[PDB]
RNA sequence: GGGAUAAGUGCUGAAAGCAUCUAAGCAUGAAGCCCCCCUCAAGAUGAGAUUUCCCAACUUCGGUUAUAAGAUCCCUCAAAG
RNA sequence: UUGGCACCUCGAUGUCGGCUCAUCGCAUCCUGGGGCUGUAGUCGGUCCCAAGGGUUGGGCUGUUCGCCCAUUAAAGCGGUACGCGAGCUGGGUUCAGAACGUCGUGAGACAGUUCGGUCCCUAUCCGUCGUGGGCGUAGGAAAUUUGAGAGGAGCUGUCCUU
């Protein structure tokens, strides 16, 4: 998981979604799981 | 010319009331029982005597918050000790005793003072739909 | 889950199967009588109250607490029994298996029983922090005028008070302790004595609760 | 919603019924009840069900898809039922029934047991295929998701529990 | 050991025909939180509960009285100080 | 932290280090729970949750630091008048003596050095630790008690088996 004020996605299979009101990105890749924080 | 009346124990009359919390407003119903614990409804309220009534609040368990107030409301205490510190949660201190939680909020807007104190001590809690004091007489009153 | 009253008699120590010293506190613990039963309907809580010791009848001008007055008497009577030194509670039995006015034998506990004992342990009187507490003392020589005292007891202007719980001297000792988890080694009926493995609180002659653990 | 405004369709073996919010759904298979959104209206037809929402609200729009997305789960679990594959992978990874409970022998020092719960039947092929089966989408889905967690796939060899359609990414453990 | 949780892990699931741990709903998840264990504790003025004991005369008939049960003074003491 | 400012205190707010006693924060050193890994395993790396508890003896130096020896699960970082001198010490440092180097014609001087060199106070109030008396608790008493609250505790190694 990156935990990271900026959020974005790293590739074109990079899906941003919102959870418990936080901004996230989940990946088929998991290196590209990101956490807005 | 000075005749203001002043209310005193010989021409003071308290009454009885029930209120049902459920589906009501925690903080709502808070104030107007404070009113009326104050005696502020009464046309001969006089600040340095008690002029209110009693209240008896039923149903205190079916009290109800807005928001996320149920988890994020947090009580906080301390002992007088070190880091004495104890929180509850609205919504646990409802679960768990919702008779505190009401006289709390009601207690919360009261004055500090004796007289407030005393004024008070004249709310019964309950988190049920019965109460004890079929003594003494109780009429159902209705918020607003 | 049992439990009875004894008097501390003292220390000794028993051989085991193996040869293995075993040191063993002596309880005494004749005349147990159910007093009293509670209940969740009238007390709102089960226990048996058990009365231990036999004291002596009520007399008229009695002076000491060796002879029973009339409300400790008529206590007592209504269970049938002879008044009683020491009376205790035990929430943890269960108490549809007493009977108002029955014994209470040292034989309710068997060898291997592992038991909670609780007890006023000894009084020091006043002590200090050294002894009371356990602190470490100051320089004995190199120049110090600090051996026994407590040090600092708090900060400065940031709090400016002292916090509750700062340990301090005062009286020492005189507190209920439990020590969890000891065993009974023996338990001879005919002199109505328990041989607990290890040592209780309290001094001699002092009244110690045996309880079954509670952990298990 | 698309999905709200769909029509569930009923077999003719298949009874709903509602009592206000709650509804209850009998079949072949079992009965399943639950409470729907009480803002949610239902067009009871003789062979067929409608969800109909008041308003065109963002919360009326997401219960509407919701609600009905639940109410054909129901229809079509009591109709046919659900069912979830796992598989086992690793030499020795085996399976077994102790009665209704499944026993999971998975590169552990000691057996896992997992309880077998109300309307769900476990069943091992070969020893190396479970599956859960049930009228519950969601009570299916939850118990094989227990099952496979007792040892989800590692990466170095696919050993594990996994669903049998499952795809593990695979990793090259040892290089020089 | 129990309950509720954190970061997480998911199930079911639409908004957004797909997807999605989340919106509704259902699980799981820390030496941490609330308990469980130990001690103090009803001046908890909200002063709680149970068992037992004592229970009359005189009165301006409001009330009083010494006595009761009980507890002390004083004295012999220690396991207490 | 090094500083800037000069707003409280010069009819005095004792100053370094150590000792005694702690207390709080979390930006976590260990232990507990996780995600990612260029994570095969054993080890690691990085990030997230987490402050319950734990977090060592010595050599040198006044020292704090720092280095070193030997351990440990780990040898955390900070605040509390760089916590704590009406609780202790007094080795450093800025009184009077003396001396070296240096500067100065000199008297003398030097965040240069060296040897020596007085640390007072019977606790009034709050505060804290113990321990009694009064009255209250709608009769007067003896015991047994519920538990609203509060405090305590909370750590971890190694080995065997699998
Ligand atoms: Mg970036
Ligand atoms: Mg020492
Ligand atoms: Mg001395
Ligand atoms: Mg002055
Ligand atoms: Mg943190
Ligand atoms: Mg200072
Ligand atoms: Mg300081
Ligand atoms: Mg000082
Ligand atoms: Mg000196
Ligand atoms: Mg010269
Ligand atoms: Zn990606």
């Amino acid at each position: 998981m990156k935990v990271r004020p900026s959020v974005k996605p790293i590739c074109e299979k990079c899906k941003v979604i919102k959870r418990k009101g936080k901004v996230m990105v989940i990946c088929e890749n998991p290196k590209h799981k990101q956490r807005q924080g | 010319m000075r005749q203001t009346f002043m209310a005193n124990e010989s021409n003071i009359e308290r009454k009885w009331y029930v209120i049902d919390a459920e589906g009501q407003t925690l903080g709502r119903l808070s104030s107007e029982v404070a009113s009326i614990l104050r005696g502020k409804n009464k046309v001969t309220y006089t600040p340095h005597v008690d002029t209110g009534d009693y209240v008896i609040v039923i149903n205190a368990s079916k009290i109800e918050f807005t928001g996320n107030k149920e988890t994020d409301k947090v009580y906080y205490r301390h002992s007088n000790h070190p880091g004495g510190i104890k929180s509850i949660t609205a919504g646990e201190l409802r679960r768990t005793n919702p008779e505190r939680l009401i006289e709390n909020s009601i207690k919360g807007m009261l004055p500090s003072t004796r007289l407030g104190e005393k004024q008070g001590k004249k709310l019964f809690v309950y988190g049920g739909a019965e109460h004890p004091h079929a003594a003494q007489q109780p009429e159902n009153y209705e918020l607003r | 889950t049992k439990g009875i009253l004894g008097r501390k008699i003292g220390m000794t120590q028993v051989f085991g199967e193996n040869g293995e010293l075993i040191p063993v506190t002596v309880v005494e613990a004749k005349e147990n009588v159910v007093l009293q039963k509670k209940t969740v309907e009238v007390d709102g809580y089960n226990a048996i109250q058990v009365g231990f010791e036999d004291k002596k009848a009520y007399k008229k001008d009695a002076k000491s607490n060796k002879y029973a007055n009339k409300p400790a008497e008529g206590h007592a009577k209504k269970a049938d029994a002879a008044p009683k030194r020491f009376i205790r509670e035990f929430r943890n039995v269960d108490v549809d298996a007493y009977e108002v006015g029955q014994e209470v034998s040292v034989d309710t506990f068997v060898a291997g029983d592992v038991i909670d004992v609780t007890g006023v342990s000894k009084g020091k009187g006043f002590q200090g922090a050294i002894k009371r507490h356990g602190q470490s003392r100051g320089p004995m020589s190199h120049g110090s005028h600090f051996h026994r005292a407590p040090g600092s007891v708090g900060m400065a202007s940031d709090a400016s008070r002292v916090f509750k719980g700062q340990k301090m001297p005062g009286r020492m000792g005189g507190n209920t302790v439990t020590v969890q988890n000891l065993e009974v080694v023996q338990v001879d009926t005919e002199n109505k004595v328990i041989l607990v493995k290890g040592n209780v609180p309290g001094p001699k002659k002092g009244l110690v609760e045996i309880r079954t653990s509670i952990k298990k | 919603s698309r999905v709200g405004k769909k029509i569930i369709d009923i077999p003719s073996d298949v009874t709903v019924t509602f009592d206000g919010n709650h509804v209850t759904v009998k079949g072949p298979k079992g009965e399943l009840s639950r409470t729907l959104n009480e803002r949610m209206t239902f067009k009871q037809e003789e062979n067929t069900i409608e969800v109909v929402r008041p308003s065109d609200s963002k919360e009326d729009r997401t219960n509407h898809g919701t609600t009905r997305a639940l109410l054909n789960n129901m229809v079509q679990g009591v109709s046919q039922g659900y069912v979830k594959v796992l598989e086992l992978v690793g030499v020795g990874y085996r399976a077994q029934m102790q009665g209704k409970d499944l026993i999971l022998n998975v590169g552990y020092s000691h057996p896992v047991e997992i309880k077998a719960e109300e309307n769900i039947t476990f069943s091992v092929e070969k020893n190396t295929v479970v599956k859960v089966e049930g009228i519950s989408k969601e009570q299916v889905g939850a118990l094989a998701s227990n099952i496979r967690s007792v040892r989800p796939p590692e990466p170095y060899k696919g050993k594990g529990i996994r669903y049998q359609g499952e795809y593990v990414r695979r990793k090259e453990g040892k290089t020089g």
